[PDB]
């Protein structure tokens, strides 16, 4: 057949098969790509922790939190750990515009981790709460 | 500025005083070792001694590390002991009007008041021809409206071939203090 890119819904029955695996089997990689730093935490399909890391974790301090190399860092010290648990595929859930949101996921990959579909989940409000006032600077 | 945080799997030197979680001694190994015991135990190394020349880190558990901070954040409350004194510094002109020296001298007891070291430097007057004489007795001048609280610290000296004076200032010390209020009742109530 073809390749849709939409995910496939649990409900009806496919094909698709990832280590004999359903698509809601798969475990998640919840990354939070933040302005100053990027955690990072790997779960099962059952909401159990499996892997956590971050930039801070890692041995990064103040503004090294908020680059590219530390979220890659961050993500081969996350790879490493669920790796031992039976982990191969995850379904990535990035949530924020930082630095860390793709460095990450290529951390994950150098880790011996198969990602097979990248969710965003940013919190976007419907008008909620009220940010902070702008900048001067 | 530190913190009781692990350094991670990034170490800058090869060689490290690495001690156990349990307290003992290892001995001193090659860098890539160190990595080995941090993999074989999930364990992470944190820094407990900078000073020494020979490298010291110590591997812990997490929780470990979470104890730790949790220790020296209620050791600084019990016993804070922040002493560092902030030096300020102001550059004044022998021709200075009055309100703008009531203006600066007040400036001068909020400083004093907070335990800094105000750094005060006079120069001569745009297109003005004055000595040391007078040039010197704004010193004298604001230090009197700070009687007990400030003494000088250093003294008028020509740091500029005498075109400017320079002196230091300090909130004056609890036991110089206490002989300031000694000698102040004599002179009233005996009398």
């Amino acid at each position: 057949t073809k390749f849709s890119i939409y995910p496939p819904i649990p409900g009806e029955e496919s094909s698709l098969r990832w280590a004999g695996k359903k698509f809601e089997e798969i475990p998640i990689a919840h990354i939070k790509a933040s302005h100053n730093n990027t955690q990072i935490q790997v779960v099962s399909a059952s909401n159990e922790p499996l892997a956590f890391a971050s930039c801070g974790t890692e041995g990064f301090r103040n503004a090294k939190k908020g680059t590219g190399i530390a979220a890659q860092t961050a993500g081969i010290a996350a790879a490493a750990r669920a790796k031992q648990k039976g982990v191969i595929h995850i379904r990535v859930v990035v949530k924020g515009l930082g630095p860390g949101r793709l460095s990450a996921m290529h951390g994950l990959i150098m880790g011996g981790l198969e990602v097979i579909s990248i969710t965003d989940n940013t919190p976007i409000p419907h008008n909620g709460c009220r940010p902070r006032k702008a900048r001067k600077l | 500025k530190t913190a009781f945080s692990n350094v991670g799997r990034k170490i800058s030197q090869r060689v490290i005083h690495l001690f156990d979680e349990k307290g003992n001694d290892l001995g001193n190994m090659h860098r890539a070792n160190v990595i080995r015991l941090m993999d074989e135990r999930d364990l992470r190394l944190v820094q407990r001694n900078t000073s020494t020349e020979p490298a010291e880190y110590q591997l812990m558990t997490g929780l470990q590390i979470l104890q730790e901070r949790q220790r020296l954040r209620e050791m600084e409350k019990a016993n804070p002991k922040t002493g560092p004194t902030l030096r300020k510094e102001l550059i004044l002109s022998s021709n200075i009007g009055q309100h703008d020296l009531d203006t600066k001298t007040k400036q001068i007891q909020q400083w004093i008041k907070k335990k800094h070291l105000v750094q005060i430097t006079i120069k001569k007057g745009k297109n003005v021809d004055v000595s040391e004489n007078e040039m010197e007795e704004i010193f004298h001048q604001i230090l009197q409206t700070m009687p007990g609280i400030a003494t000088f610290s250093s003294r008028p000296q020509a740091v500029q071939g005498g075109k400017a004076l320079m002196c230091v200032l300090r909130a004056l010390s609890k036991n110089e203090e206490k002989a300031y209020k000694e000698t102040q009742e004599t002179q009233e109530r005996d009398t």
